[PDB]
C-alpha cells in the first residue's frame, strides 16, 4: 500500500485500534443495558422481512443481531457461552466484559502496560 | 523548482534549496544532500527509540559545533 | 434492602461463571494492539 | 576511476527489497517478548485471528513484496526447525538488511557483504555455543523454566502455572528420555473444545474422541475391552457388482431372515471375545453400521463409536494397544485393548467427549484438551502450547541452554564488535554492521517493556563487557539484572537456528539484482 508494508489491506495500530475495540464492545453492551433487572424492558427485532421477535434474553438478542466487528462478535459469543454453560446472566456477563474493557483501556491510555492490566484483572 | 513534487516534505526541501539560492546563490545541492543525510540518520536514531525532539536538539548542538569549527578553520582572501 | 430476607437469590455459579467469562473476554480483547483487515477476494 | 556501473536498477531492487524486509520486521517488532501484544487479522473471508506468533502473523497477512514473502518463508522454516523464535528470526533478518542499506551506500559489493556476514555468522555461532550450558532431561525444573519462558510471551501466561507442567509432561510421556534424539509432536494430540476457560485445560494420558456414541443408555464402561473394526457391520456386499434375484415369494422372507442371521452371527462373534467398546472405522461406499447391527450390539451391551477416521487409526492403536481388525475371522481377544474406563463425558452443555482413560499398554502417546471462552483465544492457546512443546523438542534435540532477556543478542553484538575491530579491512564494516543489527532484539525488548531503549541497551552492553554474560532485561524489576534469577532460559537451538536462517536468507536476498514480471 502507501506504506512500505505491501499487505493488501488496512492496518490500525495502537490507541486507534484499542479505542475502536472498546467502542465496539461498548456498542454491544449499550444495546442490551436497557434489558437488565426487574425494571428492564423488552426489545423488538425485525428480520428485514417483517419477522418479529420480542425478547429480554441478551443471548437471544446478540444471536439475532448481525454483528460485523470482531471485538463485538467476541462478546456475542461470550453471551452464547454463558447461555450454554449457565442459562442466566447472559446480559450481565456482556455488560461486565464491556465495562472491564472500558476501564482497562482507560488504564492503557494512562500508559499502564496491558500485561499489567491483564495480570491485575486475573488476580482480581 | 522545475520538479513537479506532490509530497509536502519534498516541497519543504524545494523551499530549503530555494532559500540557499536566495541567501547565497551556491550550495543549492549541498543543502539538500545534507538535509537528506541528517534525516536518514535520524531514521536509525528513531528506530533505537530516541525522541525526535532530542534528535533535533542534538543536531542543533552539533550544528553549532560545526559552525564554530568552520569559523576556526576558515581562511581569508 | 436485605435481599437474603427479601428472597432475591441467584445461583453462585451464575456470578462465578459470569466473572470468569467476562475476565477471559476482557483479557483476549485487551491483548490486541493491532489489526490487519484484508480486502476480500 | 573504476567501473562506471552504467545500471542503477540492481541498486534500486536491492534497496526496495531491504525496505520491504525492514517494513515487515518493524511491523511485527511489537509482538516480541513478554511485554509484547497480539495482532488481530481478519482474512478476506472474514476469519478472525488473534495471535502473538510471528509465523502465524506473517502467513496470515498476505504480504505482496517478494522480500516479504521470503521473510514469511524464513519464519516458517524457523517454526519447523525450532518452533520458537519465529519473530526474532524475522526481526534479525530485517535488521541485517537495514544494515546492508548503509553498507551498500558506503559502496561495498553485495558479495563482500554476504561473505562477511557468513564470517560473522560462524563467529556468532561459536560465541553462542560458548555461552551455552548443558542440560539433563532429568532436570524437570529446567524444563519447567524453559517452557515458562516460552509461554511468557503469549496470551496464555496467567495460566503458565498450569500449562508449563502439562507441556513438559506431554513430551516426557511421548519419548524415552534416555535414547530420544527428537520427538514427533503428532504423538501429542490437541483437542480444542469451546467452553470453560483456559484453566480447564487437561492432559489426558489415554484417548479422547469427538465422535459421538451411537448407543442410547450405555455411556460409561469400566474394565473396557476395545476393538477397532475396519470391516462393515451390514448386509453382505461383494467387491463385484452383486444382486439378489428374487423369483418366488418365499425368497423374500428368506432374504430378510438370512440377512438378520448374517448380522447376528457377526455381532455374536464380536461379543464372544469379551469386547464391550467397539470403534468402527468410517466407511464410504458401504454402510459400516446398519440399524440391525446397532440394535444387536446395544442388546449385547456394547458401546459403539463409528465414523472413526482412517487417519486416527494409527493414533488410536498407538494409544490404547488395539490392533485394527479388517476381517471378522481375525477378531479375537489378542486384538483388543484393555482400558480401565471409557466414558462419554459432557462439558457443561458445551459438547461431549469420549475419554478412554487407563491403559494396560499406554504406548508413548498423550492428548491435551484445550478449553477456552472464545474460538480466538482457544486457537492462540493451542498455538502457544505448540510453541512450548517445540521448545521442549529443541531441548531434547540439542542438550544446551542459553539465557534469555536479550542476553545472547547483547553478547553477540559485543563479541562481534570485537571481532570486527580485529578483522581490519572492508569486512570490518560489515561485521560491525552485523553486530549493531543483532543489537535490535534488546532494543525491542526494552521498548516493549516500556523502558528507555538506549539507556537499557547501553547498560546491558556495559555489564556484558564487565563480564555478566548472563545479564538481560528484567521486565519485572524494570531494568537490567541477572536473568537466570528470573528464570528466563531458552534452548540454544532456538537462537542458533534463528541466526543461521536469518543470515542465509539475507545472503539470498543480497544475491538478487533484478525483478521480472512473468507473463
Ligand atoms: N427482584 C430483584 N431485585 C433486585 N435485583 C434483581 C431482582 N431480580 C433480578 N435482579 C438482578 O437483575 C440482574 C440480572 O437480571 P436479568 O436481566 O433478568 O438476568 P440476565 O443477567 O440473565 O439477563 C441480576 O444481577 C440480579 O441481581
Ligand atoms: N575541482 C574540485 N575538486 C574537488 N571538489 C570540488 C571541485 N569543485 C567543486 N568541488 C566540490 O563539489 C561540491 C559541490 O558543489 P557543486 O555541486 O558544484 O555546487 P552546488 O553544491 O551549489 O550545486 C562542493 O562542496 C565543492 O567543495
Ligand atoms: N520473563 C521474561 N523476561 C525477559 N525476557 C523474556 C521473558 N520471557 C521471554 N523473554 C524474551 O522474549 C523473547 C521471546 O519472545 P517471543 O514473543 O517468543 O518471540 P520469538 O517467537 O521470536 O521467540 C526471548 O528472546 C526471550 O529472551
Ligand atoms: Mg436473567
Ligand atoms: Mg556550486
Ligand atoms: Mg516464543
Amino acid at each position: 500500500m502507501e506504506g512500505p508494508l505491501s499487505v493488501f489491506g488496512d492496518r490500525s495500530t495502537g490507541e486507534t485500534i484499542r479505542s475502536q475495540n472498546v467502542m465496539a464492545a461498548a456498542s454491544i453492551a449499550n444495546i442490551v443495558k436497557s434489558s437488565l433487572g426487574p425494571v428492564g424492558l423488552d426489545k423488538m427485532l425485525v428480520d428485514d422481512i417483517g419477522d418479529v421477535t420480542i425478547t429480554n434474553d441478551g443471548a437471544t438478542i446478540l444471536k439475532l443481531l448481525e454483528v460485523e466487528h470482531p471485538a463485538a462478535k467476541v462478546l456475542c459469543e461470550l453471551a452464547d457461552l454463558q447461555d450454554k454453560e449457565v442459562g442466566d446472566g447472559t446480559t450481565s456477563v456482556v455488560i461486565i466484559a464491556a465495562e472491564l474493557l472500558k476501564n482497562a483501556d482507560e488504564l492503557v491510555k494512562q500508559k499502564i502496560h496491558p500485561t499489567s492490566v491483564i495480570s491485575g484483572y486475573r488476580l482480581a | 523548482s522545475m520538479m513537479d513534487v506532490d509530497h509536502q516534505i519534498a516541497k519543504l526541501m524545494v523551499e530549503l534549496s530555494k532559500s540557499q539560492d536566495d541567501e547565497i546563490g551556491d550550495g543549492t545541492t549541498g543543502v539538500v544532500v545534507l538535509a537528506g543525510a541528517l534525516l536518514e540518520e535520524a531514521e536509525q536514531l528513531l528506530d533505537r527509540g530516541i525522541h525526535p525532539i532530542r534528535i533535533a536538539d542534538g543536531y542543533e548542538q552539533a550544528a553549532r559545533v560545526a559552525i564554530e569549527h568552520l569559523d576556526k578553520i576558515s581562511d581569508s582572501v | 434492602r436485605d435481599n437474603k430476607q427479601a428472597g432475591v437469590f441467584e445461583p453462585t455459579i451464575v456470578k462465578v461463571k459470569s466473572l470468569k467469562f467476562a475476565t477471559e473476554a476482557a483479557i483476549t480483547i485487551l491483548r490486541i494492539d493491532d489489526l490487519i483487515k484484508l480486502h476480500p477476494e | 576511476k573504476g567501473a562506471y556501473q552504467d545500471r542503477d536498477k540492481p541498486a534500486q531492487i536491492r534497496f526496495s527489497n531491504i525496505s520491504a524486509a525492514k517494513a515487515v520486521a518493524d511491523a511485527i517488532r511489537t509482538s516480541l517478548g513478554p511485554k509484547g501484544m497480539d495482532k488481530m487479522i481478519q482474512d478476506g473471508k472474514g476469519d478472525v485471528t488473534i495471535t502473538n506468533d510471528g509465523a502465524t502473523i506473517l502467513k496470515q497477512m498476505q504480504v505482496l513484496h517478494p522480500a516479504a514473502r521470503m521473510l514469511v518463508e524464513l519464519s516458517k522454516a524457523q517454526d519447523i526447525e525450532a518452533g520458537d523464535g519465529t519473530t526474532s528470526v524475522v526481526i534479525i533478518a530485517g535488521s541485517l538488511l537495514d544494515s546492508c542499506t548503509k553498507l551498500l551506500q558506503k559502496g561495498i559489493h553485495p558479495t563482500i557483504i554476504s561473505e562477511s556476514f557468513q564470517k560473522a555468522l560462524e563467529k556468532g555461532i561459536e560465541i553462542l555455543t560458548d555461552m551455552s550450558r548443558p542440560v539433563e532431561l532429568s532436570d524437570r525444573e529446567t524444563l519447567l523454566n524453559s517452557a515458562t519462558t516460552s509461554l511468557n510471551s503469549k496470551v496464555v501466561s496467567q495460566y503458565s502455572s498450569l500449562l508449563s507442567p502439562m507441556s513438559v509432561n506431554a513430551v516426557m510421556k511421548v519419548i524415552d528420555p534416555a535414547t530420544a534424539t527428537s520427538v514427533d509432536l503428532r504423538d501429542i494430540k490437541i483437542v480444542k473444545k469451546l467452553g470453560g476457560t483456559i484453566d480447564d485445560c487437561e492432559l489426558v494420558e489415554g484417548l479422547v474422541l469427538t465422535q459421538k456414541v451411537s448407543n442410547s443408555g450405555i455411556t460409561r464402561v469400566e474394565k473396557a475391552k476395545i476393538g477397532l473394526i475396519q470391516f462393515c457391520l451390514s448386509a453382505p456386499k461383494t467387491d463385484m457388482d452383486n444382486q439378489i434375484v428374487v423369483s418366488d415369494y418365499a425368497q423374500m422372507d428368506r432374504v430378510l431372515r438370512e440377512e438378520r442371521a448374517y448380522i447376528l452371527n457377526l455381532v455374536k462373534q464380536i461379543k464372544k471375545t469379551g469386547c464391550n467398546v467397539l470403534l468402527i472405522q468410517k466407511s464410504i461406499l458401504r454402510d459400516a453400521l446398519s440399524d440391525l447391527a446397532l440394535h444387536f450390539l446395544n442388546k449385547m451391551k456394547i458401546m459403539v463409536i463409528k465414523d472413526i477416521e482412517r487417519e486416527d487409526i494409527e493414533f488410536i492403536c498407538k494409544t490404547i494397544g488395539t490392533k485394527p481388525v479388517a476381517h471378522i475371522d481375525q477378531f479375537t481377544a489378542d486384538m483388543l485393548g484393555s482400558a480401565e474406563l471409557a466414558e462419554e463425558v459432557n462439558l457443561n452443555g458445551s459438547g461431549k467427549l469420549l475419554k478412554i482413560t487407563g491403559c494396560a499398554s499406554p504406548g508413548k502417546t498423550v492428548t491435551i484438551v484445550v478449553r477456552g471462552s472464545n474460538k480466538l483465544v482457544i486457537e492462540e492457546a493451542e498455538r502457544s502450547i505448540h510453541d512450548a512443546l517445540c521448545v521442549i523438542r529443541c531441548l531434547v534435540k540439542k542438550r544446551a541452554l542459553i539465557a534469555g532477556g536479550g542476553a545472547p543478542e547483547i553478547e553477540l553484538a559485543l563479541r562481534l564488535t570485537e571481532y570486527s575491530r580485529t578483522l581490519s579491512g572492508m569486512e570490518s564494516y560489515c561485521v560491525r554492521a552485523f553486530a549493531d543489527a543483532m543489537e535490535v532484539i534488546p532494543s525491542t525488548l526494552a521498548e516493549n517493556a516500556g523502558l528507555n531503549p538506549i539507556s537499557t541497551v547501553t547498560e546491558l552492553r556495559n555489564r556484558h563487557a564487565q563480564g555478566e554474560k548472563t545479564a538481560g532485561i528484567n521486565v519485572r524489576k524494570g531494568g537490567i539484572s541477572n536473568i537466570l534469577e528470573e528464570l528466563v532460559v531458552q534452548p540454544l537451538l532456538v537462537s542458533v537456528s534463528a541466526l543461521t536462517l536469518a543470515t542465509e536468507t539475507v545472503r539470498s536476498i543480497l544475491k538478487i539484482d533484478d525483478v521480472v514480471n512473468t507473463r
